[PDB]
C-alpha cells in the first residue's frame, strides 16, 4: 500500500476504514495512486 | 468496500 503525503489510512472498530486527504480535503473508500 | 459514501471532510475525519 503505496501511502501518500497528506493522506491518513484510518480503521475505526466498527469496521470503517476511510482514505482522508488534508491535502485537498477529499476522503474515498478507494486506494490512492498519487 | 460498498459502503455508503465517507463522512463530509472538513479538517479531521469523523465517522
Amino acid at each position: 500500500p503505496g501511502l501518500p503525503s497528506g493522506w491518513e489510512e484510518r480503521k475505526d472498530a466498527k469496521g470503517r476504514t476511510y482514505y482522508v486527504n488534508h491535502n485537498n480535503r477529499t476522503t474515498t473508500w478507494t486506494r490512492p495512486i498519487g | 468496500e460498498l459502503e455508503s459514501p465517507p463522512p463530509p471532510y472538513s479538517r479531521y475525519p469523523m465517522d
